């Protein structure tokens, strides 16, 4: 757990530095975009937008080498296609976690309802059988105690 | 055929009890039913073969 904890902490630091590098790239992009739109036509502005491209390229250097260095938890990040194509729709990615865990809970509750319904069918069948058949009451109760074992993975919630 | 009649009676009681056991298995762990379905199959084919033995 200690290794997992320090992996998560180092991963959070890596995510933060990738985020600030990406923010710097986006700020440089809006800077060179408004430089293009507000171009004075001077060679100095030409060198300035060349310089903007230079900082963008070296930022790309720094976050590509950090995408391949051995000390990287970015390889350990698990990313599906649904979240990245979900973002490309322009629609909020935390809904994907929200709807995803809601699907988890919905399926869990569907299974729990089916679980309780099977229990109701079982014990109604058992009571009805031992009402009709008194000679079979001992095998029915044996089946009940066999098919309702002591809870060791159900006491925890 | 009295022996076979009592065998059929025990077979049908075992079929009912094994269906109850199958419901119990599915109402704790719906993965161990596979051999229980095989047990129900054996009970059914024994019942049907007992009937066809009684058929002459």
């Amino acid at each position: 757990m200690n290794g997992n904890s320090t992996n998560n902490e180092q991963l959070q630091q890596e995510l933060a530095t990738t985020q600030d590098q990406v923010a710097s790239i986006i700020e440089s992009f809006v800077e060179l975009g408004v430089s293009i739109y507000d171009f004075p036509g001077t060679p100095e502005a030409t060198k300035g937008m060349i310089t903007n491209l230079q900082r963008n390229v070296d930022r790309l250097y720094k976050l590509n080498v950090r995408s391949n260095d051995p000390q990287s938890s970015l390889s350990k990040v698990d990313i599906p296609l649904e979240v990245v194509q979900y973002i490309e729709d322009g629609r909020n990615p935390d809904i994907y976690t929200r709807e995803f865990v809601e699907a988890i809970r919905r399926s869990n509750q569907y299974q729990r309802g089916k679980m309780h319904g099977l229990k109701q069918l079982r014990d109604s069948l058992a009571d009805k059988i031992v009402d009709e058949f008194p000679e079979l009451k001992e095998p029915v109760e044996d089946i009940i105690k066999r098919t309702s074992p002591i809870d060791n993975v159900s006491n925890t919630h | 055929y009295q022996y076979k009649i009592q065998e059929l009676r025990k077979l049908l009681k075992s079929l009912l009890l094994n269906y109850l056991e199958l419901i119990g298995v599915l109402s704790i762990n719906p993965d161990m039913y596979e051999r229980k379905v095989e047990n129900i199959r054996t009970i059914l084919v024994n019942i049907h073969h007992l009937l066809n033995e009684y058929r002459p």
